[PDB]
């Protein structure tokens, strides 16, 4: 994911298959190669209560 | 007899509970931190309900108060009186206008003048009826007050069949009404003796005659007396005779404001103890049974005071000082607990004020309710246009569809073909390439002397150089030609009466329409200043203008000197101060003009201050303003904040810095060719046309022949005070107009005017 | 008029208090002050209830609180502007606000007057509250401290801790523990 | 003091103003805060051939009485007879 939706979809995809696991690789904006306008922070500020109701995701903070 | 009242002081408790009592939540009337409160114009009922009610009693008018009935009552707010207040002391006076026996019952109309401070207020207005069959005509009497009657004395038989009346008369009987218009402004005091035949018909009025100006001058009187009459006879004449001016206009449709949900009190009790009316009908079963009512009928005042609320709010925006004028028919009777839709509309104009009908309805869709009220508009300023914008053709479409447009169009164009030989109704029509008078016959020759007689004075150090405008047309000229390569519609002298005239004219159809307020200011924007004295203030007649601003253009026009080609050595250009750099004030503007004005010792000056920061205009010698452009092209490119060099540099230091940025520009303009072409700029536009560095020092020798012009145009008795005071601002001043020392003063600052320096200095003329 | 432009801006029906979120308490008073600047003494707008971060509530006469409703109007962004191409920094503040279901300006100082009046009542009638009485504590609105441990009444402090006082509703649920039960009004949509 | 007298001045002030116009400088800004502000006009009309005074008149408003007007909720309506026939006239569509 790269977008606070982007990140609400993989959650959907945990859902999907709880039993599951599922590495959320949460890039940031200031990461190499492709990019992306987006915070590295903001958006996992935001979305991390929600991540973390679903045990089969693998949070994982990149870039920078 | 006229009834006196009591005084009577409004506590804020008693508002308190009257606004309470018929539901009325607006905040002008509640108790709030920093305001004093007002009292609701429903409130008027409160304190003059005695006096008033009083006048149905004497012997005289003998009647059964228990089938009283209430007809109508309505508020009239006497203009420029502010609103009933808290603190105020309201002195109430009854007097009884017209009681008519009918075929159905009595009726009594009453007036009453709520008074505060010795002036007058507002008045309130009731009629009753005692149903039931009256012979008592000897106790029967009827005022009303006939609307005006306008006429227009054409002809030579007109004016001798008024003369055949022995009720027409004027002052001077040598008055010549030929060609005049008339008003008949008329009061019929009646009685009556019989059935149909009245007893004595009095008709009195003033006869007025229309000015240049428009106002109305008193000329005479309408003096009718006669006995045993049987109709008006004068009323009848005028009726046949002339024509009925009424102050109301209709809208083109009807505007939908709002339809509102209403409710009566479940008992009446409330309203009664804060009105004073314990009209036991109300209140007590028993004599409501015994007068043979649905019940105990709710106040009709309550239903007054309720629905008027519900006009305040949504017509009035919950402005209690707009609505001046409310009125009320009381159409049937409403039980307490019933359900009431009023609906409003915006039904037409009178005097700037907005005409609102309404019309409410019960649960059984039966009407019960019907009324009007006038509201203010919100408030208004007319700013009246400048040259410039003038389009061919312009405001001719309005000259086909309205009245008012065309006797200020053809006024004008008249004045215009006798005097100096052309139509101005032409010139904006098609406009012409050129024009060339001719100077005919006898009237020819008239014409020409009116060109001939074209003067510009020129006051220079006590001399006065004055010479012909038209240098060309003299005593052996059979013909004069004005010219213009685009057309003569963009030639001031023309552009400015058909301004003028086009403004003068939208605007009487808006004063036609009963559009304008009473209080609105107006301003006019150089030119624009004269079409909005006039439009508003009526300062001249319709002919006097077209020929002050007709003539103010041909002043323009010779005041600078002129090449072969009639080129000029002076011009305006258009500065936007924003452009060159968001760092570049207004302050910053104007230093850097006043040091090239210093500098190269040529001409600029800042003449039209019209947006902060954003638009600006500079005249005067070509070259100056060709440096002006330049030096503010460098200060952008080179990015030069002087507010900052100000702080950190010292006076004689920055000035210098750019008194060299002047004077590197300074030598490229002189060094160019004779009348100079001013280029574009960053902030920088060119005025194309214009020729004369007016509104610059400059024009300040061609002032007092032009001083002389206006006072021979604007009549003292033309200067209406009050229309002018505090809504008038001029260009000169930036105030509004006040006839104050402290005025007078500002204005020789300005200026340095003799006239002006005497009378600011021995103020105490105050006693005639 | 304003009732009419209040509503087709999707914001409230004018009231005496305003919710803003997603903004600073910093800036909303910012904001506020700014208004306040136009305004008399008596028609002006505070802080009620810092309810939490990005939280906050106005609250004033509801016609100056329409005043910075509209300061405001011109200062956020369509919800729905789409600033994902926009680098994080550059993009445009959005933030939501509307009026808030209530008769009165609770927490303000347009109920000051009421304040010495109601504790004359409350004198008047049985009413008071001993510290000796109050078995657990009671955490101040304001100081997020015990009422218990107060010099003077505990009665008239929450009557200015309601009236006049705003309401810093993080700093007054202080305390730690497992479990908070709401009692008070409103299921879901309430104060838990 | 005497109305005739109030008059007769009233009146060479007023010549005087439009006189000396002719030379000093057009102090529309001025103006313009004299009515936008002092007056809280929330309805300016220009009488002309276009919207030249109106269009100057609302950038002024932008300029400078952005933040007046949000607080003191005054809605203000600036309106040309060139362009603006309906809303002067109070003659709408439907």
């Amino acid at each position: 994911p790269g977008s606070i939706d982007a990140i609400s979809q993989v959650i959907n995809i945990a859902k999907a298959h709880p039993n599951f696991p599922i590495a959320l690789q949460w890039t940031g904006g200031r990461g190499g190669g492709h990019h992306s306008f987006e915070d590295a922070h903001t958006p996992m500020l935001q979305m991390y209560s929600k991540i973390r109701r679903h045990p089969n995701i693998m949070l994982i903070f990149g870039s920078g | 007899d006229v009834i006196k009242g009591k005084d009577f002081e409004i506590t804020a408790k008693e508002v308190y509970d009257f606004t309470h009592a018929v539901g009325n939540n607006c905040e002008d009337f509640v108790s709030r931190p920093d305001r004093t409160m007002l009292a609701p114009m429903d409130f008027a009922i409160v304190v003059g309900w005695r006096a008033i009610i009083k006048a149905i009693f004497p012997n005289t008018v003998d009647g059964d108060l228990l089938k009283l009935v209430h007809l109508s009552n309505g508020y009239k707010m006497i203009p420029g009186a502010k609103p009933l207040q808290v603190g105020d002391v309201v002195s109430t006076t009854a007097v009884i206008e017209s009681v008519v026996n009918q075929p159905t019952g009595k009726i009594v109309d009453v007036v009453g003048t709520l008074s505060r401070n010795g002036k007058p207020v507002m008045e309130v207005t009731s009629s009753f009826f005692y149903r039931g069959n009256y012979t008592d005509f000897e106790n029967t009497f009827q005022k009303t007050v006939e609307p005006v009657y306008q006429m227009h004395i054409k002809t030579s038989k007109d004016i001798a069949v008024l003369r055949s009346k022995e009720w027409f008369q004027l002052d001077d009987e040598d008055f010549d009404l030929l060609n005049k218009t008339l008003t008949f402004e008329t009061e019929t005091e009646v009685t009556f003796k019989n059935a149909n035949i009245f007893s004595s018909v009095k008709c009195f009025g003033p006869i007025k005659v229309e000015l240049p100006t428009k106002e109305t001058v008193e000329i005479g009187i309408v003096d009718y007396e006669a006995g045993a009459s049987h109709g008006n006879p004068v009323v009848d004449f005028l009726k046949r005779n002339g024509s009925t001016l009424e102050q109301k206009v209709n809208l083109e449709n009807p505007i939908p404001i709002a339809v509102l949900d209403s409710y009566t009190p479940s008992t009446n009790e409330p309203y009664a103890r804060v009105s004073g009316d314990l009209n036991p009908i109300h209140v007590s079963r028993h004599f409501a049974s015994y007068a043979n009512l649905p019940g105990t009928i709710t106040h009709g005042m309550f239903s007054s005071a309720s629905v008027r609320a519900l006009i305040e709010n949504w017509a009035a925006d919950s402005v209690s000082s707009r609505v001046r004028g409310y009125t009320c028919q009381f159409v049937d009777m409403v039980l307490p607990n019933t359900a009431l839709k009023t609906s409003i509309q915006h039904v037409g104009m009178i005097n700037g004020r907005k005409l609102i009908k309404f019309e409410t309805r019960n649960e059984d869709d039966v009407v019960v309710l019907t009324g009007e009220a006038e509201i203010e508009q919100p408030v208004t300023t007319f700013v009246f246009t400048g040259q410039g914008s003038q389009e061919q053709g312009m405001g001719m479409d309005l000259y086909k569809t309205s009245k008012a447009a065309q006797d200020v169009w053809n006024r004008a164009d008249n004045h215009f073909k006798d005097t100096y030989g052309f139509s101005i109704l032409d010139i904006v029509i098609n406009n012409p390439v050129n024009l060339t008078i001719h100077f005919g016959g006898e009237k020819g020759k008239r014409i020409r002397e009116n060109y001939s007689a074209m003067i510009f004075e020129t006051i220079v150090d006590g001399k006065l150089k004055t010479e012909k405008i038209f240098k060309e047309i003299n005593e052996h000229s059979t013909s004069y030609t004005f010219r213009s390569e685009k057309g003569l519609l963009s030639a001031t002298q023309f552009t400015q009466p058909a301004l003028t005239l086009m403004e003068k004219a939208a605007f009487e159809d808006l004063k036609s329409k009963g559009l304008i307020p009473a209080d609105a200011t107006f301003a006019g924007h150089s030119l624009g200043e004269y079409a909005a004295l006039a439009s508003l203030a009526d300062v001249m007649s319709i002919e006097s203008l077209v020929e002050v601003v007709f003539y103010r253009g041909m002043t323009m026009q010779v005041a600078v000197p002129r090449d072969e080609l009639g080129r000029s050595n002076y011009g305006m250009i258009a500065i936007n101060p924003g452009r060159v750099a968001a760092s570049f004030s207004q302050e910053a503007l104007q230093y850097v003009v006043e040091r090239v004005g210093k500098r190269t010792g040529w001409l600029v000056e800042i003449v039209n201050y019209n947006v902060e920061n954003q638009q600006y205009v500079a005249a005067g010698d070509l070259r100056a303003l060709d440096t002006v452009t330049n030096v503010l092209n460098f200060i952008k490119l080179q990015k030069i904040d002087i507010i900052e060099l100000q702080k950190s540099l010292s006076l004689e230091e920055v000035e210098g810095h750019l008194f060299e940025i002047i004077d590197e520009a300074s030598k490229k303009s002189a060094v160019k060719p004779r009348p100079l072409k001013l280029e574009r700029g960053f902030a920088c536009i060119p005025l194309v046309g214009i020729s004369v560095p007016f509104h610059s020092t400059y024009l300040m020798n061609g002032v007092k022949p032009f001083k002389s012009f206006l006072k021979k145009n604007i009549i003292k008795e033309n200067v209406k005070v009050a229309r002018l005071a505090g809504k008038y601002i001029p260009n000169l001043t930036a105030k509004p107009f006040q006839v104050t020392k402290e005025y007078f003063q500002d204005v020789y600052d300005l200026t340095g005017s003799e006239p002006i320096k005497e009378i600011i200095d021995n103020w105490e003329k105050y006693e005639q | 008029s304003i009732l009419e432009d209040s509503l087709e801006n999707n914001e409230g029906v004018p009231s005496p208090m305003l919710s803003i979120s997603n903004l600073t308490q910093e800036q909303v008073q910012d904001y506020v002050n700014k208004t306040n600047s136009h305004l008399p003494a008596g028609k002006q707008v505070e802080i009620s209830l810092v309810n939490g971060a990005k939280n906050l509530v106005v609250s004033g006469p509801p016609q100056s609180l329409y005043g910075l409703n509209l300061t405001l109007r011109k200062a956020k962004a369509p919800s729905g502007l789409d600033q994902s191409r926009i680098p994080f920094s550059e993009r445009k503040l959005k933030f939501s606000n509307r009026f808030l279901p209530v008769a009165s300006p609770f927490h303000s100082h347009l109920l000051v007057p009421a304040s010495d009046l109601i504790n004359k009542d409350l004198v008047k009638n049985n009413v008071s509250f001993n510290a000796k009485d109050i078995q657990i504590p009671v955490y101040d609105t304001f100081d997020g401290s015990d009422l218990r441990v107060l010099s003077g009444s505990i009665s008239e402090r929450i009557v200015d801790c309601i009236i006049r006082l705003p309401v810093k509703w993080e700093t007054t649920t202080q305390f730690k523990a497992t479990h908070i039960l709401d009692f008070g009004p409103g299921g879901a949509s309430g104060l838990g | 003091m005497k109305p005739e007298v109030e008059q007769e001045l009233a009146h060479i002030l007023l010549t005087e103003l439009l006189a000396y116009q002719f030379a000093s400088p057009v102090r529309w800004i001025e103006t313009q805060d004299v009515f936008l502000k002092d007056f809280n006009t929330e309805r300016v009309v220009e009488i002309g051939p276009s919207p030249t005074l109106a269009g100057m008149a609302q950038r002024t408003l932008k300029n400078k009485y952005e933040s007046y007007d949000a607080a003191l909720s005054l809605h203000r309506e600036i309106l040309c007879y060139s362009k603006d026939a309906k809303e002067i006239y109070y003659t709408p569509d439907p």
